[PDB]
Formats: structure tokens, sequence, C-alpha cells
């Protein structure tokens, strides 16, 4: 059935595009993820609670 | 109080908002919510006419009671991902036509429309969200059923059926088979009314069924079952 | 040894009264869903009965055992006012509960719409306590002043009334006979409405028999409540009127004392009837376990 | 048979993608982070309780200023709240009560919402008359509307149970592009920090990354065993977290094209209704049908702490832009702010 | 568009009484609190009365207290001032002024045209506009200042100072609200900067339309007060 064929054709084209991706190593991406967290850690009020005078919800 | 003139004014405005929210709440609290569920040409529309792309809401008033009915059909999506929204509905109205016993689905020549109705009925009656919500069941098109039963036996859909081909027996049998799909017989109730296109008693029937549902539930909360 | 047996028996009444009501109060606070207008009314009944157990009984016991009150007028007035306030309030709470149930089946939509309204529940609860006080509190206290007082041979605690039948009938009419009849009425109306609706549904199988079975159990429950309230309260009310009418004659002393303790027993039984049959209170109790 | 050949080709392509992925897996996040000190227990107190709704809350959104919040309930009302003073600013009646999603414009000028009507309504909060008005209605979806997000005042992206996601131009009410490829209902959207990409989660137990401008699916992420109900984007924009009915959150990485980490616990069987991240992304929050919300060490997958205090299913979470507070909303009709 | 049209002015003898009325069109009258502001021939604006939305709170100036009553009829969209025991000082032009208060609102944005009433025969915050007038020419920068008896800053962090411009023959128009915020329809050239008790309004690229009298207003507590006004000329 042409309709099933067209759907299969679209599947093949989408997979071809997804096959051609510049994937990087997991170690490198995990390291980058940590770097973000560490650098912005001191800016984060939930991770690092602040004095009551700085808290709008005190 | 330390508040500035504007902050005090802002509070006054907030209080007026709450007052209005309470008044709307009081009105909503006195309405009856009904959910209309049916399969295909079940005569759901006929019921809607008698009572009065997304969900359609119908509002009618009978004997000083305001009823809001939601037609949630025509939604080609997953019932699971939206069925909970109706958890608090007072009752479910289900429509099944009786004449459908010898018909099949356009999509599947071997699938009887009546069995499709039973599968649908079961999927909603035993749902987790509807454990204590009663069902008002309309078995419609009784006149076409009477005209057709004399030609085709119910064994076309119910091979196990062993009664006469009379309307009074076949219809009772169909009623029983729907009632028999209720696992929670000791928790919820199925009200059944055979109906047709020329039936002015459908409003009173729903009204009375709703009345029993409300009183029974108010009694449960007073500790009396 | 008889005295010891009597003391042990009085201990059973006080313990049972206190534990029964304490458990109800615990479920109320422990289970946050029990906030319907009815659940508050049930708590008010539990509270009055709890206090009869916690205060009225243990102060009275020394009198029972010795024949004298050794705490002075200061305590007779305190004890009498509290005793009468709590006992009358329990009777009024029964009426309040029976009225709400009657509304639940006669104005069913309005009830469903307002059942979560706790402002209404509070006003009603407070009203009961106030009316209960006004019926007897002031008569207990502002009577000695009006007529000179006394009439207490030594230390016995009782109001100066109770030798006056007129007063007692009026108070009794309001405290017991009137609410007895109102409760009887409300429960009868609920019963009749239930049978009418069930009968119509059936005339209109397993489920049919199940509904009938559940209606019979309900009817029994309603009958029991009316019967127990009337049974505990009437004997006291009636002997008290007669003793005043007879100017102390006619009634044997043991009869009188026996009826007095029966009203207190009703306080102990009350948690069994109302709170224990509620399904939400049962759920809270199971959660505690 | 052209069809059979095409299916075989598709299978071969899937095999290439799988191997491309196993080729990047030299080590995992749970190993590289072993030398990272744990956050430690996180305890948060309720600072504000917002009362007003008389029905289950389905959605909430935080304004960019971090003081104003929009909430939606099934009683047909949106409420704008000043979180600091608990005062209501506006209450907006809806044309229908079946609201499942709501959004706040980044500017603060508009509010969007919708659900079982299959349409998205946009309200104008800045008027001369002084009342809030519908400025427009967007229709063309055939299923319920599951999620709305604003890119800017003239552009909104929606997701629907018709299995598609659509970018709408608010000035004309037209759909300008449609994203296809999902087969199940689409449950949730999250926008990349720079607006150039977005991720859609669906009942296919998969999620897709979509280019906004090019209208195409860049990458398909899988591995969940059940429908994905919630999705969030890591603050960097290089990763995302998904929640599902499995009771498992998963962290995916856009550069490795692979799942990086799972968050689960033996005692959690309830589904995940919402996910959110803190400002630094070190904490991951998730709401559950258990009536609770659990903070997670995003880099270690240990539980850092628990928020509790709702009497019903937690339906929505949000974290302010400045990181100062966490709001939770629930079926019990209350929104609570924790800090 | 938004309209407020006052009526009921005219000539009255002292000791007599008149009733002023302000019809409202083009907006939700019920949601907006309303004020009456009077400007005498001395060209100094004075606040007279306030009625809140829903009529919950009413405030009056000390001078008019007990002789003036403010009332609103939301269904008819009308605001009324009942004036009794009229005195010669009461002669003035009375302006009906619109005001709504919620976080982020901008009150006093819309002024009516007013009516003229002619009558024949210490804790207050005081604001000073030190300069009575400034000659200006097109394209120049202009600085208009105002000073306050007490700081208009509040614990919440909002400085409650408003700037209004009255062009000749026209009602006053809000330019800046809460010290630094620009009103809708007001050009970006106008800007407001201030700290504590001292405030400055800066106008750049001056145009002929800009020329007029500028008034600073205090809104921390009632009575609301205005400065004398600074006139730009040329
Ligand atoms: C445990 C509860 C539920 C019921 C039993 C309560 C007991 C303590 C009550 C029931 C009837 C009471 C008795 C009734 C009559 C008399 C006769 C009197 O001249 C002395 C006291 C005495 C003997 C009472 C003391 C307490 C008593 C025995
Ligand atoms: C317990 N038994 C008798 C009493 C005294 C009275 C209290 C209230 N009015 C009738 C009965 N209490």
């Amino acid at each position: 059935n042409t309709a099933s064929i067209a759907q299969a054709r679209k599947l093949v084209e989408q997979l071809k595009m997804e096959a051609n991706i510049d994937r990087i190593k997991v170690s490198k991406a995990a390291a980058d993820l940590m770097a973000y967290c560490e650098a912005h850690a001191k800016e984060d009020p939930l991770l690092t609670p602040v004095p009551a005078s700085e808290n709008p919800f005190r | 109080c330390t508040l500035s003139a504007e902050d005090k004014a802002a509070v006054e405005r907030s209080k007026m908002i709450d007052r209005n929210l309470r008044e709307d709440g009081e009105k909503a609290a006195r309405e009856v919510k009904l959910l209309l569920l049916g399969a295909g040409e079940s005569g759901k529309n006929t019921i809607v006419k008698q009572m009065k792309t997304g969900i359609v809401e119908t509002h009618f008033t009978f004997k000083d009671l305001h009823f809001k009915m939601f037609d949630v059909g025509a939604q080609r999506s997953e019932r699971k991902k939206w069925i909970h929204c109706f958890e608090g509905v007072t009752a479910i109205i289900f429509c099944v036509a009786l004449s459908d016993y010898d018909l099949v689905l356009a999509e599947d020549e071997e699938m009887n429309r009546m069995h499709a109705s039973m599968k649908l009925f079961d999927s909603i009656c035993n749902n987790k969200w509807f454990t204590d919500t009663s069902i008002i069941l309309f078995l419609n098109k009784k006149d076409l059923f009477e005209e057709k039963i004399k030609k085709s036996p119910l064994t076309i859909c119910y091979p196990e059926y062993a009664g006469s081909n009379t309307y009074e027996e076949a219809a009772a049998y169909i009623q029983c088979q729907f009632e028999d799909l209720n696992k929670r017989k000791d928790t919820k109730e199925i009200y059944t009314h055979f109906t047709c296109s020329t039936d002015t008693k459908n409003v009173q029937f729903v009204f009375d069924a709703v009345t029993d549902v409300i009183i029974k539930n108010n009694l449960k909360d007073c500790g009396l079952f | 040894a008889w005295t010891a047996v009597l003391a042990a028996l009085m201990a059973l009444l006080i313990v049972a009264t206190v534990l029964g009501n304490a458990l109800v109060m615990l479920a109320f606070v422990a289970d946050s869903s029990l906030r319907t207008q009815n659940n508050f009314f049930l708590l008010n009944l539990a509270i009055s009965d709890f206090l009869v157990g916690a205060f009225c009984i243990p102060l009275y016991v020394p009198y029972v055992l010795t024949g004298r009150w050794t705490f002075g007028r200061g305590l007779c007035k305190l004890w009498l006012v509290v005793d009468y306030l709590l006992c009358t309030s329990s009777a009024f709470n029964i009426v309040l509960i029976s009225y709400d149930r009657f509304l639940s089946v006669t104005r069913a939509v309005s009830y469903r719409a307002q059942q979560g309204d706790t402002r209404r529940a509070v006003r009603k609860m407070l009203l009961v306590w106030v009316l209960a006080f006004l019926l007897y509190g002031p008569a207990i206290l502002s009577w000695e002043y009006l007529s000179g007082g006394s009439s207490i041979p030594e230390g016995h605690c009782y109001a100066e009334f109770f030798y006056n039948w007129y007063f007692l009938i009026t108070a009794s009419t309001l405290e017991f006979f009137t609410p007895f009849l109102s409760v009887t009425f409300f429960n009868l109306s609920i019963y009749l409405n239930i049978q009418r609706r069930t009968r119509l549904r059936l005339d209109g199988s397993f489920t049919q028999r199940f509904r009938l079975s559940r209606d019979r159990k309900v009817a029994k429950s309603l009958a029991v409540i009316v019967s127990i309230f009337g049974l505990c309260w009437a004997p006291y009310t009636l002997l008290m009127i007669i003793r005043a009418a007879c100017h102390g004659h006619c009634v044997p002393d043991y009869w009188y004392e026996t009826s007095f303790w029966l009203l207190w027993a009703n306080s102990a039984v009350n948690p069994v009837l109302y709170p224990l049959c509620h399904h939400s209170f049962r759920r809270a109790f199971t959660k505690l376990l | 048979s052209e069809l059979d050949q095409l299916r075989q080709e598709a299978e071969q392509l899937k095999n290439q993608i799988r191997d491309a992925r196993k080729a990047c897996a030299d080590a995992t996040l749970s190993q590289i982070t072993n030398n990272i000190d744990p956050v430690g227990r996180i305890q948060m107190r309720t600072r504000r309780t917002l009362r007003g709704h008389l029905a289950k809350i389905y959605a909430m959104h935080w304004g960019t200023d971090s003081r104003l919040l929009v909430s939606a309930s099934q009683d047909g009302k949106l409420i704008i709240w000043d979180s600091y003073t608990t005062n209501k600013v506006h209450a907006i009646p809806l044309r229908s009560s079946w609201v499942m999603t709501c959004a706040y414009a980044p500017s603060g000028n508009y509010v969007a919402c919708g659900g079982l009507d299959n349409i998205c309504s946009i309200y104008n909060l800045k008027t001369r008359e002084g009342n809030v008005r519908v400025s427009r209605e967007l229709a063309g979806h055939t299923g319920y509307l599951s999620c709305c997000r604003f890119l800017d005042d003239n552009q909104i992206v929606t997701s629907s149970g018709d299995t598609t996601c659509a970018l709408w131009d608010i000035e004309t009410g037209q759909q300008t592009t449609t994203f296809t490829g999902h087969t199940g209902d689409v449950m949730s959207l999250s926008l990349a920090p720079d607006t150039r990409l977005f991720v859609s989660g669906a009942c296919d137990a998969s999620a897709k990354l979509w280019d906004v401008r090019e209208g195409m699916c860049r990458q398909t992420f899988t591995g969940h065993e059940s429908d994905i109900n919630a999705i969030c984007f890591f603050p960097n924009g290089n990763a995302f977290a998904t929640g599902s009915d499995d009771a498992t959150c998963r962290l995916f990485d856009l550069r490795a094209d692979q799942e990086l980490m799972t968050y689960s616990h033996d005692n959690i069987i309830c589904g995940i209704t919402s996910v959110s991240f803190s400002k630094s992304g070190r904490l991951l929050l998730a709401g559950y049908d258990d009536f609770n919300c659990n903070v997670w060490d995003a880099l270690k997958a240990d539980r850092a702490g628990v928020l509790a205090g709702h009497d019903n299913r937690v339906s929505c979470l949000g974290v302010t832009d400045d990181g100062m507070a966490v709001a939770t909303g629930s079926w019990d009709s209350f929104l609570k702010i924790w800090n | 568009d938004v309209q407020l049209v006052e009526s009921g002015g005219g000539l009255v003898q002292p000791g007599g009484s008149r009733k002023l009325s302000c019809s409202a069109s083009g907006f939700a009258f019920s949601s907006f609190g309303m004020h009456w502001v009077r400007q005498a021939p001395e060209k100094g604006l004075e606040w007279v009365a306030y009625i809140s939305s829903g009529s919950g709170t009413i405030y009056y100036a000390d001078t008019v207290k007990g002789r003036f009553t403010i009332s609103r009829d939301d269904p008819k969209n009308t605001l009324f001032l009942q004036m009794t025991s009229l005195r010669s000082e009461d002669t003035a032009m009375y302006y009906c002024v619109r005001s709504i208060y919620y976080y982020g609102s901008s009150p006093f944005d819309f002024w009516g045209q007013g009516t003229t009433l002619t009558v024949s025969s210490g804790s207050d915050i005081v604001m000073t506009q030190a300069t009575s007038s400034v000659p200006v020419t097109p394209g120049e920068s202009v600085s208009i200042s105002c000073r306050s008896s007490k700081s208009l800053l509040h614990s919440n962090g909002n400085t409650y100072l408003y700037w209004f411009l009255q062009r000749p023959g026209q009602s006053p128009q809000l330019l800046i609200y809460r010290m630094s915020n620009l009103a809708s329809g007001v050009p970006d050239r106008f800007s407001g900067s201030g700290s504590g008790t001292a405030f400055t309004l800066t106008i750049s690229r001056l145009e002929a339309e800009d020329v007029g009298v500028y008034y600073c207003m205090q809104h921390l507590e009632y009575p609301l007060t205005f400065g004398a006004g600074t006139k730009l000329e040329l």
C-alpha cells in the first residue's frame, strides 16, 4: 500500500538524518554538566540557603 | 500595620476578589454534573435533544435543579490521559442502541457493534476514578429493536441466548448482560430505562436517578448507609 | 467488700466514658478529611460526654461512698453547674445531629452544597453550649439569693429547686420531652423517605436484594438511637418530677440514685452509637491502628 | 516489495544509531561524579500558602519577575497572585472549565490557557478598560491541549493529544508550522533557554528535540518504559529531564545522544507528574501521585530531601527565575511556596 | 475610549449647596477607585475626597470634612460629590480622577475635564517645588525638582512619588508613577530620578507640547498632597 510505503520512506529519511549526528563521548558531556553546576553553585538559593534578611518570603 | 496607602488598597481589592470567588463557588456547588458517554450512533443526540471539536456542554433546568451535561465524544485521544477530570461528576449517562445487536463496525466486519458497546461500558464502569459513580443507562431505539428481533434472533450476537424472539425477553436479556458487567455491585448502581425517539419521560427519569444518587451519598456522609 | 465492688464498678464507668470519647477526638484530629459539618457535631457530643467522665463522675464519687460532700458550697455550685450543663448539652447535641441528617434527605442539594461549610458548623456548636447553660446554670446559682437559700441539711449538693415541681416540669419539657419527640420525628422521616425511594426503584436480583438488606440495617440503627436516648433519660426525668410532686415521698431512695447513674451511662454508650457507625470515623480509627 | 525493503532499511539505520551510542559510553555520570561531595539533606519550609481555588489545580506558571504566579483550576478561573503578599491581583473567568495548561508571557503582558476545548486562549492583562480580555483564540488542534509555552508576545507553541505540536503566530491566529513524528498523545513541552530548540514528551515513551525555525525533529530520545508526563530542560540547555508513570526520572544529554542517568527508588511506585531544576541544576525536583515532592541530587541520584504537606496528588511544580523559591500546586486546591 | 464627564457646576450663594456628578464611560467603573481633585484659580491642585472600589473606604480632606460627601453608583457608572455649606474658598474646578490599586498598577492615569463651581461673596506631608518657573527652548534639557517633609521611600522599597503635567486649558496627565516608572502614552524623553526626600524629573529634547505646569504628588498617606507646581515657559 502506497500509504504504508510513504510512511516507511519517511521513517527511513528521519533515521538517516538522526544517524548523521556528531555525537560526543559521555565522559566529556558529563564533565561539562558538572562544570556548570559547580560554577553556578554559589548563586543558587535552594542549594545554598541565604540569611533571612535576603529572603522575600521570610 | 505598616502598610502604605497603596498596599492597603491592594488588600481591599484582594478581599473583593475572594468574595466574588465564594459567590461563584456557591452557585457551582448547587449544580448537577452529568457525563454523557456513548458509542457512535447510540442515539446520544436524541437524548440531548430530549433533555433540552472539543467537549460540548449542555445546560438544562428541570424542577428547580440545574443540570450540566458534558458530551466528551469525538475525542480521538487517550481516555486515560483526561478521564480523571470527571472524577467528581455526579453521574454517568451511557447510551447504547438496542437495534445494534445485528450490526457490525465499518472498521471491522467481524466486530459486532453491541459487543463494542459492552466493551466500552465495561471500560468505564470499572475504572478507578469511577468506583462510586453510578451509571444511568439508556437502551435506545427500542422500537427498531422490536421490529428487527422478529427477523434476526439475538443469537447473532449472543449465541448463548436461549429465549424467545420477543421484544420483552430479548431486551431484558440485553439489560442483564450490561448489568452483569459491574464488578462493584455493592458500591455503585445502574439505573436502566428502555427508550425511543418519542419519549418525554427521559427527563423525569434522569431527575429521579440523580435525586437518589445525591440523597444516598449525603446519607453515606452522615454515617448511615 | 461491697464498697470495694461498688468502687470498682464506678471505675469501669469512668474509664469507659473517657476512653470512648478520647478515641473519637483522636480520630478527628488525626484524620484531616473528617471536616464535614456533621463530623464537627459528632465531636461536640463526644466532648460533653468526655467531660462527664473526666470531671463530673470523680467529684461525685466521694459523696456516693460517704454520704456527705466535703468541699463546701463553692464546689456544690461548681459541680452542679457543670453537671447540668454537660448533661443537657449532650441531649441537645443529639437533637442537632438528628436534624442535620433529616436535612440531608429533604434538602439534599443544599446540604451537599454546604456540607463543607465550617462556619455554619461552629455557630451551631456554640449555640448548643450556650443554650444548655442558660437552661439551668442561672437557676442553680441565682436561686439562693432570691429566696434566702439553704435547704441543704449539711453538705449535700443539689439545687434549691427539685422540691418545686413547677420548675422541673418546665425545664424537663425543654431539656427532654421536647427534644425526644423532635428526634423521634426526624428519624421517622428519614426512615420513611428511604423506604419510599427504594420501593419506587424496585417497582420501576442481586442488587435489588442488596439494597433491601442495607435499608433494614439502617432502620435498625435509627430505631436504636431513639430507644436508647429515651430509655436513659426518661426514668430520671420522671422520678425527679414525682419526688418534687410528692414533697420527698413516694420514691424509694435507691430508685432515685439508680436513675441518676443511667444518664451518665448514656454518655459512655454514645461513642458506640454515633461515632463508631460513621465510616469516616471508622477509617480514621483504622489509620490510628 | 518496496515496503519490506524500506522497513529493513529502517531497522539497519536503527542499528547504526544504537551502535553510534554504545560507542560514546566510555564511562557514566554515576562514576565521574563519585568524587563530588553530596549536597546533603535539603530541608525546606512552607513560607506561603495560597488559598482561593475551589477545585483541583492543574497548572501553574511563574512570571519572569519571580513575584507573580498564574494558576489554573477546574472551577474555570485563572488567578494571578502576588506571591510575596498572597494577594490576588486578578481573577479571570474562563469560557470553559476544562483547563489543563496555563502559561505566563515572559514580558508579563499576556496569559495563555486551555485544555479539553482543543483551543488555546490568550488573555491581555494590560488594558485601558482595566479588565482582563481575551485578545485571541487559537484553534486548529484536533485533540486536547496539553501544554502552552510563549516564545515572545507574538509566538506561542502548543502541544496536543492530536499527537502534534504547533507554533502559532498570535497576530494572525495562524499556525505557522507543525511538528509531526509522535504517535501518542503529546504530554509536555519545555523550551531551550535560548528559544532555538524545544523538547516534546509523549505517550510513546519517547521524546523529541525539535528545531523551532526549521520545523524538524533533530533527535529522538527513548528508553522510558511508559508515557512521559513531564519534561524540563537543564539550565545550560545541553540536557533534559523526563518523568513518567514508571516512577523514574531520566536525564538525557543532547550531545552524546544518550541517557546519562536515572533517578529511582524501590519505595516509589507512584507516577511523576512534574519535574523542575534549580538555578544551578544541581537539584532536581519531582512531584508524585504520592502527594509529595522529592528533591534529588541531580549529579548523584540520591534523594536530598522531601517536601510534603499536600493532601492530594501534586500536579505542578515551578522554580522562580532567580532561584529563590519553589512553588507546588495540588489537587487538594492549594499552592504552597517553599524556601 | 475612556471618558469621564463631569457636570453640575455653576453659581451658588455662600451657605448653599450643589451636587456634582461624574458620568463614566469606556471602562469598568466598579473596579476603579475614584478621587475628586480641585484646582482653584490659584492653579494649585488640592485633593478633596476618595471613594474606593466597592465603596469600602472613604477619605476626605480635612478642609472639606463634614461638609462634603462622596458617593458612587456602580450600575449607573456615576460618581457624586454632595457639597453643603459652600464657602468662598470652595470656588474651583473639580476634576474626577480614575485610580486602581494592585501590584504594578498605575493610578491617576485618567482625568476628566471637570466643572467650575463658583461660590459668591500639621501632620500632613508637605512638598515643595522650589522653582516656580523655568524658561526653556526646544531641544534643551530641563530639570524639575521636588522636596518632601519626610522620605517617600517605604519599607517595601517603593517611593510613592507621582509627576503630572497640565498643559494649558487641559486636565493634568500622569507622566511618572512611583518615582521611576513611565506612564503609557508618555514619550521616553521624560524620566524620573530620586532618592529619599529629593526628586528630579528630567526632560530631554524639549518640544512645544512639553511646555506646561508640572506637579509633584505624594502618595504614602492620606491626605494626598501636591507641590505648588513648576511652570515651563518658552
Ligand atoms: C459501668 C457503667 C456503664 C454502669 C454501672 C455504673 C455503676 C457504677 C452505677 C449503676 C447504678 C449505681 C447505683 C444506683 C443506686 C445506688 C443506691 C444508693 O443508695 C447508693 C449508690 C448506688 C449503689 C449506686 C452507685 C453506682 C452504681 C452501681
Ligand atoms: C446525671 N444524672 C442526673 C444528672 C443531673 C441532670 C443534668 C441535666 N438535667 C437532667 C439530669 N446528671
